[PDB]
RNA sequence: UUUUUUUUUUU
RNA sequence: UUUUUU
RNA sequence: GGUACGAAGUCGAAACAAGGUAGUUGAUGGUGAACCAGUGGCUGAACAAAAA
RNA sequence: AGAUCAUCGAAUAUAACGG
RNA sequence: AGAGGCUUGAUAGUACUACCGUAAGUACAUAAUAUACAGUCCCAGCAGUAGCGGUUAAACUAUAGAAGAGUCGAGUAUUAUCCAUACAUACCAGGCGUAAAAAGCGUUCAUCCAU
RNA sequence: UCUUUGCCUGGAGGUUCGUACAGUUGUAGGUAAAAGGUAUGUUAGAGACU
RNA sequence: UAAUACAGGGUUGAACUGUGGGUUAGUUUCAAUGCCCAAGGCAGAGCACUGGAUUGGAUACCCAGGGAACUGUGCUCCCAUUAAUAAGAAUC
RNA sequence: GCGAGAAGGGAAGUGUGUUUCAAAG
RNA sequence: UUUUU
RNA sequence: AGUCUUAAACACACCGCUCGUCACGUAACA
RNA sequence: UUUUUUUU
């Protein structure tokens, strides 16, 4: 929890904006794509410390959904996230792939 | 990042006349700010280095004391009305690094835009 | 813990003044009159040294290895001005050597 | 500096780093944070201070209520307590005796009577305003210290018109051998008003 | 910032960085730029001029002004009265003369006592620190040792005015940025105050503060040391805290760059040209720079008529009008009597009646 | 709650303790006036009259008084006034410059415009003590308006009136026209006081001044006993205060003959 | 929650309110109805000045309500100068003009308030020559002089002259 | 070095003042007074009964510049005279024997004593309206509370330099009064912030 | 520590 | 109860 | 078995400075108490110490 | 509906699924 | 003293929001002291890290020891509690020669840093 | 002047694959000075000489 | 630590390469002396051990004998822990 | 016919809460 | 509590 | 015997400084 | 000029 005072530094504001997405979206790396239909992106948020005033990164492994599989191992992908629960691990919808590795 | 630090021990001599300097992209922009407060005499690109002039008055430099407050390990940011309230009733130089290049303190407050604060020149607590 | 401030308290920088400005603040002051001498000095400053003896460099001396060849081709050239002093063998401004190079 | 910030685990080397412990309220600490406990006495005996304080002071271990047993000293003069007897603790260290760091309180505690001779302290030997004591700070009656300098100026102006108190003006001020009235109306008006306002 | 995995695969702008390919302005390169125009002007160097007339016209000009006999031929062959005391002082005894006794102040810091020890017993000598400076611009700290506390406190006192140095103090009273100073375990924060708010340190240095010269300031001890004895390191504190200091002469003359106060305007940058414009100028030739300048046609000023001012004595006060009220003309009249009084009004009474 | 104070209690003069010293026993002394600079503006009477008949002839004046109630109507200021005016005037003075150069001098040294209070120095309509005579500035006058008046004002206030004494004067103001002049005999006199100047000369009455050791001690007392604004605040209750003073009204007579009656006593019965 | 109040010697002396009052605007205010307002001094009182009493005054009272780039601006320049001194018919200071021509440029001096209102020419009086010259600032004439269309005329080219060197496009 | 000859300069400001030694100097200074107290008591009587007689043709502030007093000064004048003669007239107590605080009799006896010494003034001399003067007020006139700065920084340059930025007025709530009644009082919250009006 | 005021930077 | 006192 | 504090008696002369014939340390052996013998490492090592 | 440091008790770690 | 609890050996600068030398409880009445003195004498005790007490020290007891020399006051004071006053709880704002602190020498995983 | 790893908080102390693996400075009865060092003096069966 | 065989490191010359890096666990080699086990022997040395000295009252100091310990592809890092008390970048 | 736990600390650690948005039974 | 000496 | 040089954990300075076993007494981790 | 300095 953050201070009434603690809302309005730069320090806390830059570090919400980076997280802070459309529909709030992220940005990540898919590790796994061995069961069909599904892929784990692994992303990468922020927080900020009002102690010592630095910014650390923590990595937020989840479960996606992909529908034609063109996303593979190795590739950052868009994620997005669904108002229900669907399947034991699917959690995140597809949008587009960014980048992609050869083969 | 790591060689816009390693300018204020180059910078910060007495008895020297002239001193080089990494070469970098980042570094020759800072000079050209100092240079119109008329902190700096002169410098030149000599390729892999930068040869920079020191100014003197009556035996000692004009710079007396740097600060550096932004480091490669974090990055200090301060919202418009906040860099008032830090610089009040002092005389020195701050480089804030805004989005439409680098400017000083001075003007910053004026546009009113969020800058960064990357080094002190002149300041003193 | 001791002296170890390489930029910073180590390196003094205090203001260098000369006769003219100690003397014009003490005047002003009232701790001392104003001498006879003190208008003087006051239309003809004193030239300032601090800033002359930046521009004091070192150079390179190539009489070193430029004066090795001339010796090898014509070592018949320490005979001449021997017994005089300033020279060795083991040389002055005026000595062939010196002169050819 | 800012060394000691490098990592990505700041957030849990730094704050693992205590400085020291906490000097203040380091001996008492057997109170379980009470201002006061109350224990009974097992064992009494006279401890010898160490050098080079000389003398004897005595001293009785006393067993908390919260089962611990810890020396404590009795000051002021006399002795009333003996084995088995309840005494109220409190904080409170000692430099001759060693190792003792708890006091008594006089008069709260069980079995304990006030001091023997005591003026100067009466709270600390929790010692009650006597009758005696009290009567004394009402006496307030030594104004009347006339001297040569008021003899003369009272024959000079002051012996004309002059009213004194029974009957009479005109008085005989001038004899050597009698003695100047006093002021009917100044003299004596702190303790004339305190006295005629309690007769009632 | 943030080299994460997901940074390193995103910011690559191309597969391969070929730095030696990059134009960066050398000095070689610069170099074989200019001589690539001479057609087959190369680097030339200059020696310095050796001239003999430049000192020998000129060094027999100096010696007209010692050719004398009496200034040539030599060579090449205690009390200062003090008139509101009236006693006797020593003057010299190692003291400049010149300087001025009766304007300075000394503050006693501490009298410290040291130990000797010697073949028979031990051997005690006092010591004092005392710092004399004037109030003003002058500051100052000595050191020495007596027999006697009485003595050491005179010794000490010497070499402070002996080493008496210059601060670099504001003409307006107020400090540019705070300065903060150290010698071991020591930190001496001074804090500056509003102009018209006086001064505020501790009772027992208050003394000191004065006689440093500095106003509107807040000087605080934080830990002088932590460790044995707190005077000596001290002492250094002073000497390394107020060299800091710059005024607004020192920045403007080498920032070239507006460095004004905010109640004058343009105090020191302000030259005007009273050599160009006041010049001078004689009835004799006025007439011929007549016809050869630019003829008056213009209106931009309207109080131009001003001449050499000559003292004279005016009373606007004391002036009867034909608008004034009949109350003011009469309450005028009585006070413009009282003023010219210089019998009554120009005296001093002591008792109220004429006794 | 907060009771009695925990600390050094120094006192508010800043004196030491010992004995051969003013203060005896460590305390605050707050009551103690006598020690702090006050100023005396009233006046104080006699013990005893010799004089028969009553009469108020024992009253006296304060040396503080004098310069308590000050009057700014004493002779001597005018005159170094008026010799500092030409001294601060002397930059437009011998400004050989155009118009707009000197007023713009001016204008610094006074400030004056619409809706101010000028001093009135430096207009055109305006008498000053020139050192030497010369013809007033008529070059802000009309041209058309004066050329149709000469003809109709006559020979009376044409040659008589002003222009005879017009051309008397070598010297003039804003060079010279004959043409143009002001026939009508207005006497532009008088002139107004400064404002920043006047104050200043007023003012310089209120700071008039009438084994040693080499350095002269600089004690803390000195410090406080004029300044007041370094001295600690009063803490006490205003009730207290007051109480202390009444006490002191019969206890402070009786220590006085307690003393004097051993030592009296002592000489009549052994002396 | 606090009472304050001296505790020391001076309990009784003037105590005067202060009440701060930096620049209200940095940018340089012109003269309402001829009258400055512009700041002359920081140090102000609690109590208002005569001076700053007419702009607060006057505030309240405004009611809420209401090819090549070169060649261009030239050629737009000649069409507003041209068509804005046509609708007369159907600044610099420093110019002269003589007794008997007086109603040719009273006429001009009344007509450049319609179309030029930041126009500030001024009046000087010269011996009676038939002369009608207008100068400029630098000191360059702009306007040189020698049945009521020669009248129109002549005030017509005065004020096509004066606003071609003035006007910015 | 410099040539300024003004009176507004570093050096020149606060004038006659102790920068040294002297500042522990001790020195008199005049004791101040107000200036409805000095005019004579005769006057003020006249001044009261005009007032008294007819507010329409005798204003506050006409009747202030003949004898030359301030409008706050003048209105002083008539509201301590009223109390002092209605004690008179109707036979209460003698001003003499009148409680008041301890502020009020030293003043009493200072006026006493100003004119003892020197005399009454028979017609005040102060200006009705204030003029904008370079004076030293207290330790805030000197000092810039909006952009909290005493040294200004700016670039020389003859080209026309931009401005800086102006600042805003503060919005802060104030109260007005709508109706008013013996036995209720109706009051109206202004709230500066609100967009819509209604 | 404000007569007719419930208003008042009272000081 | 006296002394002083626009 | 071992450890803390107070008082203080007997039996010994280990550390200081080359006298205990240099002295702390890692792992063992031995002896009423200083601790002692051997190997490794260190100086926190004393004396002495070159021409044709 | 999305995001949203864990801390103390000294400490002692690899566990659950299919051939 | 309209009225009580503390201190009476050294040491402590005794609080800060308006005013910031721009002025009186200014003078007479109205001037004094407690490192004077009394009792015990390594015993009885006091106290705060440092301490005092043997031949008498303002340090122990005692104020008809004198109308107590001082600070609070209708309360005062002891203990206890916390982020325990820059014993900096250490980004602001402490270290790694002798003093408490750099792993015996080296290649690799993750994170951070770099042009 | 800048990047990253490791370590310490006055001195000081502890019961009388299972006898295995892993792991350890810290919950006291007690104390107010342990200690680096520039200089002086003294001691030295430790070196030299009037 | 002369000769010979295997394979490293350092200095200089040419070619190639065209940002390849600093630090480093849930990691991995080596590592004086002593001890367990094992292999062992015929030299030079010596802890324990009755082998010739002690005292001014107690001893291992000064000789000699003397079956442990002294070469390991192993178990294995307790120490005064192996080339200063920083693994890198910048100012000469 | 309508209202009524207005006296609740027993459960839970990644939870209870906070923050950003959304909601025409 | 009492109250124009 | 008088000096010089070096070392020192003592400086009421070698009549200095300091350690261990055993005997008696008071206590916390039992 | 008021029982003003003057004080339950």
């Amino acid at each position: 929890h953050y201070k009434t005072w603690q809302r309005n530094t730069a320090g806390y504001l830059r570090t919400f904006m980076r997280n802070k997405l459309p529909n709030n979206e992220m940005i990540g790396y898919v590790i796994n794509d061995k069961h069909p239909k599904s892929i784990r992106v692994a992303c990468d948020r922020f927080m900020y410390v009002m102690r010592y005033k630095k910014t650390f990164r923590y990595t937020k492994k989840v479960w996606a959904h992909d529908e034609e599989s063109e996303a593979r191992l190795g590739d950052v992908v868009r994620i997005q996230p669904l108002g229900y629960r669907i399947g034991p691990w699917k959690n995140y919808v597809l949008v587009r792939v960014l980048h992609k590795e050869p083969r | 990042m790591q060689r816009a630090c390693e300018m204020v021990v180059s910078l910060l001599r007495v008895d020297a006349l002239s001193q080089r300097c990494p070469f970098h992209v980042l570094n020759v922009q800072i000079l050209d700010l100092l240079q119109r407060e008329g902190l700096i005499r002169g410098f030149k690109v000599d390729g892999t280095k930068i040869d920079i002039l020191l100014k003197h008055y009556k035996g000692a430099p004009v710079i007396r004391n740097i600060r550096v407050v932004s480091k490669p390990s974090r990055d200090i940011w301060l919202t418009p009305h906040e860099l008032k309230f830090r610089t009040r009733f002092n005389t020195g130089l701050w480089i804030m690094q805004t989005s439409c290049g680098v400017i000083s303190h001075r003007d910053c407050l004026r546009m009113g835009i969020g800058g960064k604060m990357l080094m002190a020149i002149n300041n003193g607590y | 813990k001791g002296a170890v401030h390489y930029t910073g308290t180590n390196f003094r920088r205090v203001q260098r003044l000369d006769i003219v400005d100690r003397m014009r603040a003490l005047v002003a002051q009232g701790l001392v009159d104003a001498p006879l001498w003190l208008s003087a000095a006051e239309r003809a400053p004193p030239m300032e040294l601090s800033n002359l003896k930046l521009m004091d460099r070192k150079v390179h001396n190539k009489y070193l290895s430029l004066t090795q060849a001339v010796l090898k081709k014509y070592p018949n050239m320490r005979f001449q001005d021997c017994y005089v002093d300033g020279n060795d063998w083991s040389y002055r401004a005026d000595h062939p050597v010196m002169q050819f190079v | 500096s800012t060394r000691s910030i490098s990592g990505r685990l700041f957030y849990k080397r730094r704050p693992l780093q205590v400085p020291k412990l906490k000097p203040p309220n380091i001996r008492s600490k057997w109170l379980e944070g009470a201002p006061q406990k109350k224990g009974i006495c097992v064992k009494v005996r006279v401890q010898t201070p160490r050098k080079p304080n000389s003398g004897l002071r005595k001293v009785a271990r006393v067993r908390l209520s919260t089962g611990r047993t810890v020396l404590v000293y009795i000051p002021g003069i006399g002795h009333n307590l003996n084995v088995h007897s309840v005494v109220l603790v409190r904080g409170g260290r000692c430099k001759d005796v060693p190792g003792c760091n708890y006091k008594a309180v006089r008069g709260v505690a069980d079995l304990l009577p006030v001091k023997n001779r005591e003026r100067k302290r009466s709270k600390y030997g929790v010692k009650l305003s006597s009758e005696k004591k009290e009567w004394r700070l009402q006496r307030w009656n030594n104004k009347h210290l006339t001297i040569e300098k008021d003899r003369e100026l009272f024959n000079q102006f002051r012996w004309m018109t002059w009213r004194n108190e029974e009957g009479e003006m005109r008085t005989s001020p001038l004899a050597d051998d009698e003695e100047v009235p006093r002021h009917t109306q100044l003299f004596n008006r702190w303790y004339r008003l305190k006295m005629q306002r309690e007769g009632k | 910032l943030h080299n994460s995995h997901q940074a390193r695969v995103l910011r690559r702008r191309h597969v391969y960085r070929d730095k030696h390919l990059d134009h960066v302005p050398t000095e070689r390169a610069r170099q074989l730029a200019e001589q690539r125009s001479a057609f087959e002007p190369h680097l030339r160097v200059k020696l310095e001029k050796e001239k003999f007339l430049r000192d020998c016209m000129r060094e027999q000009e100096n010696l007209a002004a010692l050719f004398t006999e009496t200034e040539k031929e030599t060579l090449l062959g205690q009390t200062v009265y003090d008139a509101e005391k009236g006693m006797f002082v020593r003057e010299r005894e190692g003291v400049d003369p010149l300087i001025k006794l009766h304007e300075l102040r000394q503050t006693l810091l501490s009298v410290s006592r040291m130990m000797s020890m010697n073949k028979q017993g031990r051997v005690y000598y006092f010591r004092a620190i005392v710092a004399v400076g004037n109030g003003r611009g002058l500051f100052g700290i000595g050191i020495a040792f007596g027999p006697s506390p009485k003595e050491a406190r005179s010794n000490a006192a010497l070499a402070a005015i002996q080493n008496l140095d210059h601060i670099d103090f504001d003409v307006g009273r107020t400090l540019t940025t705070p300065v903060h100073g150290s010698e071991y375990s020591a930190h001496v924060k001074i804090v500056p105050r509003p102009l018209g708010k006086g001064l505020k340190s501790n009772l027992r240095y208050l003394p000191l503060l004065y006689l440093m010269g500095i106003d509107n300031c807040r000087v605080s001890f934080y830990g002088p040391s932590a460790s044995a004895r707190w005077f000596t390191r001290a002492k250094a504190l002073k000497r390394a805290l107020e060299q800091l200091q710059s005024r607004r002469t020192l920045a403007n003359a080498t920032g070239q760059k507006y460095d004004l106060l905010v109640a004058p305007g343009e105090h020191w940058m302000h030259w005007p040209d009273r050599w160009f414009r006041p010049i001078s100028t004689e009835y004799a030739r006025m007439l011929e720079r007549i016809k050869k300048k630019r003829p008056p046609s213009y209106r931009r000023g309207f109080r131009a008529a001003i001449d050499e001012v000559i003292p004279e004595e005016i009373r606007p006060e004391f002036t009867p009008y034909t608008w004034k009220s009949p109350l003011q003309k009469w309450a005028e009249e009585l006070k413009r009597k009282r003023l010219t009084s210089h019998n009554v009004y120009e005296t001093e009474v002591f008792l109220h009646p004429p006794a | 709650p907060r009771g009695s104070h925990r600390g050094g209690v120094f006192p508010v003069s800043g004196l030491t303790w010992g004995m051969n010293r003013p203060y005896l026993k460590r305390g605050l002394y707050q009551h103690r006036r006598d020690h702090i600079f006050t100023p005396r503006w009233g006046t104080r009477t006699a013990n005893f009259n010799p004089s028969a008949l009553p009469d108020g002839s024992t009253r006296r004046w304060e040396n503080d008084a004098f310069k308590a109630w000050p009057l700014y109507g004493l002779p001597h200021h005018v005159k170094l006034y008026a010799v500092n005016e030409a001294r601060y005037l002397v930059p437009a003075a011998r400004c050989t410059a155009g118009p707009e150069i000197t007023q713009y001098i001016l204008n610094q040294l006074d400030p004056g415009g619409a809706g101010r209070n000028c001093s009135g120095i430096g207009r055109p309509d305006v008498r000053l003590p020139l050192a030497k005579p010369a013809a007033p500035s008529t070059t802000h006058l009309p041209r058309h308006l004066v050329q149709i008046a000469r003809h109709v004002m006559g020979e009376a206030g044409e040659k008589v009136r002003r222009k005879a004494l017009s051309f008397a004067s070598t010297l003039s103001d804003q060079g010279f026209s004959p043409d143009v002049f002001d026939p009508f005999g207005t006497p532009l006199s008088e002139r107004s006081r400064i404002k920043r100047l006047y104050n200043l000369v007023c003012e310089a009455d209120s700071w008039r001044v009438k084994k040693a050791a080499l350095v002269r001690d600089l004690p803390l007392a000195e410090i406080l006993y004029s300044r007041h604004t370094h001295r600690l605040q009063s803490r006490r209750h205003p009730f207290w205060i007051d109480m202390g003073y009444k006490k002191r009204i019969v206890r402070i007579p009786y220590l006085y003959r307690r003393r004097v009656a051993k030592e009296e006593a002592q000489e009549r019965e052994f002396g | 929650a606090h009472n304050p109040l001296p505790r020391r010697y001076p309990l009784y002396k003037h105590r005067t309110l202060f009440l701060p009052l930096s620049l209200p605007s940095y940018s340089p205010q012109p003269a309402i109805s001829g009258v400055a307002v512009a700041p002359l001094t920081i140090t102000t009182n609690a109590a208002q000045l005569p001076r700053t009493l007419l702009l607060q005054s006057a505030v309240r009272q405004l009611r809420p309500l209401s090819s090549s780039w070169l060649a261009s601006l030239a050629t737009s320049l000649q069409d507003d100068a041209a068509q804005l001194a046509g609708q007369c018919f159907p600044g610099t200071f420093l110019a002269v003009y003589s007794s008997d021509e007086f109603p040719a440029i009273c006429v001009v001096r009344e007509a450049l308030g319609r179309v030029a209102p930041g126009v500030r020419l001024a009046l000087r009086q010269e011996a009676g020559e038939g002369l009608l010259k207008i100068f400029r600032d630098d000191g360059m004439a702009v306007f040189v002089k020698d049945t009521a269309l020669a009248k129109r005329e002549a005030g017509r080219a005065a004020v096509q002259s004066i606003l071609l060197a003035c006007g910015v496009a | 070095q410099n040539r300024f000859p003004v009176l507004n300069t570093a050096e020149n400001f606060r004038y006659w003042k102790d920068r040294g030694l002297d500042r522990l100097l001790p020195r008199v200074f005049p004791l101040k007074l107000p200036a409805h107290r000095r005019v004579d008591p005769l006057l003020r009587e006249y001044i009261f009964f005009l007032h008294s007689m007819d507010p329409a043709r005798f204003s506050i502030r006409k009747l202030g510049e003949r004898y030359g007093l301030k409008e706050r000064t003048v209105e002083l004048i008539c509201r301590e005279f009223s109390v002092a003669e209605f004690l008179r007239r109707t036979e209460l107590a003698t001003p003499y024997t009148r409680r008041v605080s301890r502020e009020k009799a030293v003043l009493r006896m200072k006026e006493a004593l100003f004119s003892l010494k020197l005399g009454y003034d028979q017609l005040g001399d102060e200006d009705l309206d204030e003029q904008e003067e370079h004076e030293f007020r207290g330790f805030r006139s000197t000092q810039d509370w909006i952009q909290r700065q005493n040294i200004e920084v700016e670039m020389m340059s003859a080209f026309p330099l931009p401005a800086k930025r102006n600042p805003l007025p503060k919005r802060v709530d104030v109260d007005v009064t709508v109706h008013n009644t013996p036995k209720l009082k109706v009051m109206n919250w202004i709230d500066p912030n609100d967009k819509v009006v209604f």
